[PDB]
């Protein structure tokens, strides 16, 4: 069944760049949207970005528009998140999530998460 | 009644009512037929198995049909077959991913491939703007979404009942080190503590509050004390003015200000056992202070003064100009021969306004 | 910022009652739909219920309609889920979710979650 493995997290200086990746398996990758969500310290989950099955459409939370870029490589079953102009408020665990079309659930599974901290 | 394909007698609620043709079909002949045409035929063959009465050979009804059929398909067949429906829809009809909308009112997701800027959710039957996703009113017709939202916000009763307290909070406090923002009025204690960086700064001028023996400013006389340095137009100093004198600076520059509402409701953050809690200011609201307390009404006036970059030195007396000269130019002024108090005042004002600019980090609007 | 804090989860025998709460702050609570979703052990996220901004309309998953009741107190910025006649299949982490007007998602925030075990 569904497995999702994030990588690329680390410590980043203010204004720096970071690129996360997510290796997926256990489902037909091309048949679903994929999404990124994040857990800031002391909070739950905040939606970050979603990409359509072939990448026709990309959506971003307002806080990240223009700074983040979501993409996917369907041939490799991998999801990417390019993060630029990182700020302290972007510190969070970032989770890869498998999209769903069912009501009330834009994603039904999310991965283990990779921690990203922005110093200062 | 009975299923239209196999004739199996069933109640109506145990079959699928095809939206297009209104034929009743059991789950098995629904799932079998549509799964097969996906795995063995082309997408134009995904008509009703009883009648074939979706005329799917003209692009007129093609998109509306599949947008609706997608609902019954999603519920009745299995994942990889339902994903095969999206693939062939992309590769055979749309040349791209179908546009999937999420209804903000009932959380339902549906394919929307029509021209209109308003979409009707197939679940709650409520219509919303496809761009801003707010409930569609005819006021939105011919108007941008920002026009529309700026309209609803300036017509909600609970937003206007808050009065000027909303203006003081939309004037945010941005920590100058970590760039974290707070929807907080600056209140009555200029010494702000940001949480992510622990940085200490003045909320009115964004200058740093230096710990003991950390201040690098030249000639500072309280270097062994916790303190900050403020420009002459920072709320730290201007809060000591009477509201009358602050209004005098505004009136002399034809800047309007409220005196009546358009206790004190300005929202503050109190530390409770589990976090922070919004405690409305609650202090007295005197007459002529537009619903706020004196403290927050003065902050509101300084808000207008800073937004227009008004210079309080234009009202300084000689004693105030001399204090300002010692504070910001680090010299004690002295009258010159032939100078009267007005000429002495005019000279000190010129040198001060030429050499010491207004707050260079003060937020101005 | 936006925060959603669930509470009230716990251990209950089948046929018992449980009431979850979700304390919200950081946004105009009365201006958004709110929802409950849940993740049973080893399965996928499942939508439970949604309530409209004033609570005029309520929506429920088939498995829980009539057994669960969603409500909200806009004056207290709190969302509730009254769970009755609990079954074993109701064991899950329960998350409250804030509706969203941003493109591409029905919700933009979820809470930390509350664990519910039904003996
Ligand atoms: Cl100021
Ligand atoms: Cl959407
Ligand atoms: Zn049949
Ligand atoms: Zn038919
Ligand atoms: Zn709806
Ligand atoms: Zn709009
Ligand atoms: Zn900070
Ligand atoms: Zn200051
Ligand atoms: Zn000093
Ligand atoms: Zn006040």
């Amino acid at each position: 069944e569904v497995q999702l493995l994030e990588s690329g997290g680390g410590l980043v200086q203010p204004g720096g760049s970071l690129r996360l990746s997510c290796a997926a398996s256990g489902f037909t990758f091309r048949g679903y949207s994929m999404a990124w969500v994040r857990q800031a310290p002391g909070k739950g989950l905040e939606w970050v970005s979603t990409i359509s099955p072939i990448g026709t459409y990309t959506y971003y939370a307002d806080s990240v528009k223009g700074r983040f870029t979501i993409s996917r490589d369907n041939s490799k079953n991998t999801l990417y998140l390019q993060m630029n102009s990182l700020r302290a408020e972007d510190t969070a665990v970032y989770y890869c999530a498998k999209g769903s079309y069912s009501r009330g659930t834009p994603f039904d599974y999310w991965g283990q998460g990779t921690l990203v901290t922005v110093s200062s | 009644q009975e299923c239209a394909v196999c004739g199996w007698a069933l109640p109506h609620n145990r079959m699928q009512a095809l939206t297009s043709c209104e034929c009743t079909i059991c789950p098995d002949c629904f799932r079998q037929h549509f799964t097969i045409a996906l795995k063995e035929k082309h997408i134009t063959d995904m008509v009703c198995p009883a009648c074939g009465r979706p005329d799917l050979t003209d692009d007129t009804q093609l998109l509306s049909y599949f947008s609706t059929l997608d609902i019954q398909l999603r519920e009745s067949l299995e994942p990889d077959a339902y994903a095969l429906f999206h693939k062939k829809l992309t590769e055979g009809v749309l040349m791209r991913d179908p546009k999937f909308l999420w209804c903000a009112q009932c959380s339902f997701g549906f394919i929307y491939e029509r021209e209109q800027l308003e979409a009707t959710c197939p679940q709650c039957h409520q219509t919303f703007c496809v761009r801003c996703k707010r409930q569609w009113e005819e006021q939105h017709r011919g108007r941008s979404c920002e026009d529309f939202q700026n309209w609803k916000r300036m017509n909600d009763p609970e937003y206007q009942a808050q009065g000027l307290a909303m203006y003081l909070q939309e004037n945010g406090i941005d920590c100058p080190k970590c760039k974290f923002s707070y929807a907080l009025a600056r209140g009555g204690c200029m010494h702000f503590h940001c949480t992510q960086c622990r940085h200490q700064f003045c909320s009115g001028c964004y200058n740093a509050f230096y710990a003991k023996n950390k201040c690098p400013e030249p000639n500072c006389r309280v270097k062994k004390s916790l303190h900050g340095h403020h420009p002459r137009d920072c709320l730290f100093y201007l809060r000591d003015w009477t509201a009358l004198r602050l209004q005098k600076l505004l009136q002399d520059n034809n800047v309007m200000f409220n005196t009546e509402p358009p206790g004190c409701r300005v929202i503050e953050q109190k530390e409770v056992p589990n976090g922070l809690r919004d405690e409305a200011c609650g202090k007295e609201t005197p007459a002529g202070y537009a619903g706020l307390c004196q403290a927050h009404y003065k902050e509101y006036l300084v808000s207008l003064i800073n937004a227009h970059s008004l210079d309080p030195a234009t009202l300084y007396e000689v004693e105030e100009l001399e204090t300002a000269t010692e504070r910001y130019l680090h010299v004690r002024p002295q009258p010159l021969a032939g100078e009267d108090p007005p000429a002495y005042q005019a000279r000190l004002l010129q040198k001060l306004t030429e050499e010491v600019p207004l707050g260079q980090s003060i937020p101005r609007r």
